[PDB]
């Protein structure tokens, strides 16, 4: 395989699809000001598992409209009614409970609501995701909850068609009770950020009941990532959970018995 | 690193490849809040200006810096500093050579030339 290899200020190429790369993505970013509007596009040799997608979005008078696609042969990628809430954490809108409803442009998207939570520490790390989103859109695995959190992360999707089937309160992490269920907790490679004694037991809340241990590579500069925590039911599948630590190939296992993803326990390779 | 410019915290998606785009204050613009949307008048040599000024003294419009043509010439959004030059994907004079007010290029018959631009400084 080989794609079209657009930078975001039009600058193009054709690239050489790399080992175990096989798709190509146009990623395409539109603004819409008060009757003012910009759009960007990147493309690229991405990583398989990928899928055409979208994700639509007030915050203010600004709406911000996501998409990408993706598509199997070479340089495919090289041409050209439903309400929902919408808010996000740019302005605030979402915690200052400043909702605005959004109509749906597709019969395909439905109701959406986000949350990419990373706690960390200050400088680089912590991802510019903007940590509550709502709005319409289609998204992996879709009409459907899935969640994980580790001690340091908690992702959740809510897809869902009905109107305004996104609304309620800002769903916070210790906004949800332990559901009873201890798994490890781990995140990077067996040299650093789930070697032996930096992985550990804590107590999954909330719909995450299920022990994981994800391995993959990190697609952003390799270096095979590590993941383990608790997880919904879904995200143990379909590899929903690549999307939120923006991995490719992972392998997911899934145990549901407390403690059980312990590292002497896993399948590997 | 993350890119923007003037107000201007920038954001990503980890849904669609990361993306990174800007979110801009008020009086800017642009992919990275570059574009100064409320500045008129100059402000010197003209080098430092961003403001959207589109036509050119014989009233003719510039070609975009990331047109196929522009792409041609010593000046475009294709390059390197672009970002810093104030050339995006757009047609505003610009002053990126030091030249003694802002210009651009502009079509007339069948090749692009430079035009000396609209636009008084303060004065
Ligand atoms: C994302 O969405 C795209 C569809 O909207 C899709 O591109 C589809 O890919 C096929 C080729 O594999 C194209 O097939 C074309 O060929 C058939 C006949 O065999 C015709 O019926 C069509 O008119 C068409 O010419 C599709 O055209 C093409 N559709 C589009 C809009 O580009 C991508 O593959 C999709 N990727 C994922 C993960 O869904
Ligand atoms: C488990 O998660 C918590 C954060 O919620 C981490 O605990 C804190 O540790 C930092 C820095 O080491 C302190 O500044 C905070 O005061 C602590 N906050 C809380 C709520 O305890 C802890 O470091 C985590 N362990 C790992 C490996 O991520
Ligand atoms: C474990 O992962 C870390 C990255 O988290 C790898 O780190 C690199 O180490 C080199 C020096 O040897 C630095 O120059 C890089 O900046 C580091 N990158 C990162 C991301 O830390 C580390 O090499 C990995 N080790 C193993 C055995 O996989």
């Amino acid at each position: 395989l080989r794609c079209m290899q657009c930078k975001t200020n039009g600058d193009c190429r054709v690239e050489e699809c790399a080992l175990g790369q096989d798709l190509c993505r146009t990623t395409i970013v539109r603004l819409w000001e008060e009757g003012e509007e910009l759009e960007l596009v990147e493309k690229s040799c991405t990583c398989s598992e990928k899928t055409n997608r979208t994700l639509s979005y007030r915050t203010g008078l600004k709406i911000t409209s996501l998409t990408e696609v993706v598509c199997g042969l070479d340089l495919c990628n090289q041409g050209n009614y439903l309400e929902c809430i919408s808010c996000g954490s740019s302005d605030m809108s979402c915690e200052r409970g400043r909702h605005q409803s959004l109509q749906c442009r597709s019969p395909e998207e439905q109701c959406l609501d986000v949350v990419t939570h990373w706690i960390q520490e200050g400088e680089e790390g912590r991802p510019k995701d903007d940590r509550h989103l709502r709005g319409c859109g289609y998204l992996p695995g879709c009409p459907g909850s899935n969640g994980f959190h580790n001690n340091d992360t908690f992702h959740f999707l809510k897809c869902c068609n009905t109107t305004k089937c996104n609304e309620g309160p800002i769903l916070e992490l210790e906004n949800l009770p332990q559901n009873g269920r201890q798994c490890y907790s781990c995140k990077g490679n067996s040299t650093h950020g789930c070697s032996s004694e930096e992985t550990f037991l804590i107590d999954c809340r909330g719909p995450m009941n299920q022990c994981l241990v994800a391995t993959g590579t990190h697609e952003p500069k390799n270096q095979s990532y590590m993941v383990r925590g608790c997880a919904t039911a879904s995200m143990c599948q379909h590899a929903h959970l690549g999307d939120a630590f923006s991995m490719c190939h992972i392998d997911v296992s899934c145990c549901t018995k407390s403690g059980c993803n312990h590292p002497d326990l896993d399948v590997q390779y | 690193n993350c890119d923007c410019l003037n107000g201007g915290t920038c954001v990503s998606n980890k849904y669609f490849s990361n993306i990174h785009w800007c979110n801009c204050p008020k009086k800017f613009g642009g992919q990275h809040c570059e574009i100064d949307k409320s500045k008129t008048c100059y402000e010197g040599n003209g080098h430092f200006y961003r403001g959207k000024a589109s036509t050119d003294t014989m009233g003719r419009p510039c070609l975009p810096w990331n047109s196929a043509t522009v792409l041609q010439q010593t000046y475009h959004a294709h390059r390197s500093d672009a970002l810093q030059l104030g050339l995006g994907k757009h047609n505003y004079c610009r002053n990126p050579d030091n030249r003694r007010r802002p210009w651009c290029y502009v079509q007339v018959g069948l090749k692009p030339l430079v035009q000396e631009c609209m636009v008084h400084d303060c004065a």
